[PDB]
């Protein structure tokens, strides 16, 4: 039964690093793909590269072990590294909503002050996030090794690693519907057809993409972050069975071999540039 | 009835063309090239090159209003002129390396000297009265210099006085091309009316016209000899025409290739010519057996201009992808 | 490994590379613009209320905008040999003057030429058009003496202003064959200079928006 | 102007197609693009 699962995971793992490294090798390589906006977009894919190699194998053999075999401090760390790397994955989304909402709603600021550097500091907020995320809980402090249950440090992560993130990119995104659909709306009788349907066209564009955005990181993260907010403060309800607590967890792992998809595979100049590699 | 009579004197010289005694010389094989040298730096697409007499400095200019000299030898950039006017596309670059010559859309191909007292370049003359953008300015010596307007005519200056001393009549179309000769007496020009003239510089009168082109001609080279030149258009297909037979040779053509030209350039030896094609590609094709010899590849945008050393030690590619690639 | 002229010569490449960088840098925040049109459409009355031998390049900003626009109507030759140089351009401004809308240079004929033949160019695929309406005062002194039937002769309506600018502005924007891709913007000129500048403002951030929406997968 | 043109000097295209065979192969020594040349003398490198 094991060997199927280690398998399934191996294949996931293969997978996540060649997208993650194809889309960095793209990114670093290309001279066309060198600006403010592909900028976040090479961040994220290096970061859930370093998911992929760091984290993810060495998740994989606890969950085809079912138990902790390398020491007390290798969990630490373990717990660390994902802690840090998936708070920095998270961020990636919100850095990339709210540069996306300032680049279309101030376009005299894209325009002038839009600057690499504006991406450099996004991408160094949001490791500085995650570290102060990750450092406190070993700052202030055997066969089944978790995360620690304090109801405040739970309430802490919780917060700063997804609600809020979540809350900031449900506003950005709303903010820049409203403009999309603002600028959208803003014989003689087969043209104003034509342009009818041009609009509802765009519309419909419009609403899939966003839906898509949405639902991928709500049903990769959510449930997740539920759990773990729910889980320690009823100890007398703590019967759920194992094989929900993998899916959820691997579920949740899956949004860093998603992001690549959402984010770079779905662009036309990306795969221009794929294309142009071949 | 003259046009006529040339006509018939230079058809019924023709009974054997060079194509069918080239069956006997034996080919040049597959020349395999690779990219020596990438110089890079500018940020807007390029339209013209020039090779120094040394074979190691090399002047570009492109859109961005930066006219840069390179040393090839270690792509150190040598020397950088912020242009007045950054819709430049031409530049040339003097036999003695003193001056440089640059112009474009703008009526006025100015002339920078590179040797001065302050260690720094300025601007030398400026070169005013033509009435339509100027294709390609090149000079002639350290005082005379030839430039090819889109007024379809062509003149004459000098530097010192910095008034066209000569000026050329006749095309029809703008003459979007100019080569000099070795021995630097007469030049070919070629303009939109799909046809090529001969002139001589000093009494300033038509020598020669050519034709069989269908298209505008885009690129003009002499041969190494000097008693011949080859032409580009837009028809996907190279002539060459010689001086003295009146007639033209071979038309270099493919299949396969379909777009334009825009840039022709001979070998030190003359045994291979290059051409740049629209479709980010460069194509080497043997001059006598007229048959494709090689492929250069390598750009990602529509090649520009190409020019080959006076030692003919490599062969530098420009495009408008803003990166210039040597070949050896 | 070095020796001290090459290092100097390495020093010196750096610097020039440096200093290029930061003007491409410098220069990259500006709007370009592509002017074109007739010459007797009142080209140089725009030119002169936005503003305060070959290209005519005019510098100006607004609301900390800055617009530089190239006016290559200037010189005459071959469009199709240096039209190319413009590919990139923000925005291209077309000038029509309607009161030659009955002048035989058929001015207005040439107009809807040029128009069809700038738009539908490969060059400006993805290039907006902002179109002017040059001359409407005597132009709509002008109507009061002639029909519409002089210049279109398959065209039947009243000699209103109001019907007769609305006919003009749909004919004019029938031309392009790829509404998709691209959108063009029509205003009238009027006595009010900051107007102009206002809908040249105006559809400039509109096609940036636009623009940045598409790259982001919206649009 | 082209009254004269025609009066100019007519020879046959063999002795030029021979001439330019000619000046090919007498410089074909010499032309580092004909014939590859080794890192020994290759600037380049
Ligand atoms: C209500 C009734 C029931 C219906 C409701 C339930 C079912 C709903 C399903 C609806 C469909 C959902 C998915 C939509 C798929 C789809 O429409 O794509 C089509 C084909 O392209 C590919 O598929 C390209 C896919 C290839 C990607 C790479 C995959 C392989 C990579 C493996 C990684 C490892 C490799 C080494 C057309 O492509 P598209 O129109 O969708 O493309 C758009 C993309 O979706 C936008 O996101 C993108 O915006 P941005 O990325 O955010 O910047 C846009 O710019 C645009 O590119
Ligand atoms: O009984 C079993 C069986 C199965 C199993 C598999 C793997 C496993 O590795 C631990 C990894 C947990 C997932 N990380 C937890 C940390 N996490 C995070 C990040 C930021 C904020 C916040 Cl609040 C959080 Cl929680 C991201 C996701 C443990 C188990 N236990
Ligand atoms: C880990 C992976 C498998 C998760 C993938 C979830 C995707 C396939 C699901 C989850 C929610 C769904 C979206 C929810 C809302 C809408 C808005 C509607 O107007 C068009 C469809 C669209 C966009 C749905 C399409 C498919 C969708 C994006
Ligand atoms: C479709 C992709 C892109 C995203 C979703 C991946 C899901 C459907 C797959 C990928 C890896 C799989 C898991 C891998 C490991 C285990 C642990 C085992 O003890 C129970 C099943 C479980 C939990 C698998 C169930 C389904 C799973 C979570
Ligand atoms: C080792 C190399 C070969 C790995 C190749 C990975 C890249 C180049 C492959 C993997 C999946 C491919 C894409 C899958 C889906 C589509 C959508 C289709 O409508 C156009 C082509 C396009 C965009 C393909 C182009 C090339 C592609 C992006």
């Amino acid at each position: 039964y094991q060997v199927i699962t280690s398998l399934l995971l191996g294949t996931l793992i293969f997978c996540a690093v060649l997208g993650n490294a194809c889309v960095v090798a793209a990114i670093a390589l290309e001279r066309s793909l060198q600006n403010v906006a592909n900028y976040l977009i090479g961040s994220l894919a290096v970061t859930d590269l370093m998911v992929s190699v760091l984290v993810l194998p060495m998740a994989a053999l606890y969950q085809v072990l079912n138990k902790w075999t390398l020491g007390q401090v290798t969990c630490d760390l373990f717990i660390a590294l994902d802690v840090l790397c998936c708070t920095s994955s998270i961020w990636h989304l919100c850095a990339i909503a709210l540069d996306r909402y300032w680049a279309i709603t101030d376009p005299i600021d894209y325009v002038n002050k839009r600057t690499p550097r504006r991406a450099a500091a996004l991408i160094s907020l949001t490791w500085l996030i995650g570290f102060l995320i990750s450092i406190p809980p070993m700052l202030g402090w055997p066969d089944a090794c978790t995360i620690s249950k304090d109801h405040g440090y739970t309430i802490y992560s919780t917060f700063g690693a997804f609600y809020i993130p979540l809350l900031l990119m449900l506003v950005l995104y709303g903010r820049i519907f409203r403009a999309a659909r603002f600028r959208i709306r803003k014989k003689n009788e087969r043209n104003a057809e034509a342009k009818r349907k041009m609009a509802l066209a765009r519309e419909r564009k419009t609403v899939k993409t966003l839906g898509i955005i949405m639902g991928t990181f709500i049903l990769c993260w959510l449930p997740f972050f539920i759990v773990a907010l729910v889980l320690p403060f009823c100890e007398s309800s703590c019967h759920m069975p194992t094989l929900l607590g993998a899916i959820i967890n691997w579920l949740g792992y899956s949004n860093s071999l998603l992001n690549p998809v959402i984010y770079a595979y779905f662009n036309k100049d990306f795969q221009n540039a794929f294309k142009k590699i071949i | 009835q003259l046009k006529n009579q040339i006509r018939d004197a230079r058809k019924a010289c023709a009974d054997a063309t060079l194509s069918q005694i080239t069956n006997n010389i034996d080919p040049v094989g597959r020349i395999q090239m690779r990219t020596r040298r990438t110089l890079r730096g500018h940020l807007a697409k390029i339209y013209a090159m020039h090779w120094g007499t040394d074979s190691r400095l090399l002047v570009s200019a492109s859109q961005d209003g930066k006219l840069i000299i390179w040393d090839s030898y270690t792509t150190n950039k040598v020397h950088a002129i912020p242009l007045r006017s950054s819709w430049v596309m031409t530049c040339a670059y003097a036999p003695s390396g003193n001056y440089v010559a640059c112009g474009g859309l703008d009526n006025i191909c100015s002339i920078y000297n590179l040797k001065t007292r302050e260690g720094n370049v300025r601007v030398s003359r400026e070169l005013a009265g033509h009435t339509g953008y100027l294709s390609c300015c090149r000079f002639l010596d350290d005082n005379q210099i030839v430039t090819s307007s889109g007024d379809t005519t062509c003149a004459l200056w000098d530097i010192e006085t910095g008034q066209q001393t000569t000026t050329f009549t006749g095309h029809t179309g703008d003459v979007m091309s100019l080569s000099l000769a070795p021995d630097t007496r007469l030049f070919v020009s070629g303009a939109c009316d799909a046809s090529a003239k001969l002139w001589d510089v000093r009494e300033g009168m038509c020598r020669q016209t050519f034709t069989g082109h269908e298209s505008d001609i885009n690129a003009i080279c002499f041969f190494p000899n000097g008693n011949a030149f080859a032409t580009g258009s837009d028809d996907a297909t190279c002539r060459l025409f010689d001086l003295r037979a009146d007639q033209e040779l071979m038309t270099y053509s493919h299949d396969n290739i379909i777009c334009g030209i825009t840039s022709v350039s001979f070998s030190k030896s003359g045994r291979l010519l290059l051409a740049g094609y629209d479709d980010f590609n460069c194509n080497v094709w043997d001059a006598l057996k007229a048959d494709r010899a090689g492929v250069l590849a390598g750009h990602d945008n529509r090649v520009s201009c190409l020019g080959v050393t006076d030692d003919g030690m490599a062969v530098a590619t420009g495009s408008w992808d803003s990166f210039l690639k040597i070949w050896n | 490994t070095l020796s001290a002229e090459d290092k100097a010569a390495v020093e010196r490449s750096k610097m020039i590379d440096r200093n290029l960088r930061e003007d491409g840098e410098k220069a990259a925040r500006e709007v370009k613009l592509l002017l074109l049109g007739a010459g007797e459409s009142g080209k140089n009355t725009i030119v002169k209320q936005m503003k305060i031998t070959g290209i005519v390049e005019t510098h100006f900003t607004f609301k900390d905008l800055h617009f530089k626009m190239f006016d290559v109507g200037a010189q005459r030759s071959e469009r199709k040999k240096w039209i190319h140089c413009f590919e990139g351009v923000t925005a291209i401004i077309f000038c029509v003057a309607l009161s030659d809308y009955d002048l035989v240079l058929n001015r207005m004929h040439a107009s809807m030429k040029l128009f069809d033949s700038i738009c539908n160019n490969k060059w400006f695929t993805d290039t907006s058009i902002i179109l002017f309406l040059n001359k409407k005062d005597l132009f709509e002194e002008k109507i009061k003496k002639s029909p519409l039937t002089i210049c279109y002769p398959e065209y039947a309506g009243s000699n209103t202003y109001e019907e007769a600018a609305a006919y003009i502005q749909c004919q004019f924007e029938d031309l392009n064959k790829r509404k998709d891709t691209k959108e063009i913007y029509t205003h009238f000129t009027c006595s009010t200079d900051t107007k102009n500048v206002q809908f040249v403002f105006d559809a400039v951030t509109d096609v940036i928006i636009k623009n940045n929406l598409k790259d982001c997968g919206l649009f | 102007q082209l009254k004269m043109e025609a009066n100019i000097d007519r020879i046959k295209v063999s002795k030029a197609a021979a001439d330019l065979m000619a000046y090919c192969e007498a410089h074909a020594k010499e032309d580092p693009l004909l014939t590859p040349v080794p890192a020994s003398e290759n600037p380049f490198r």
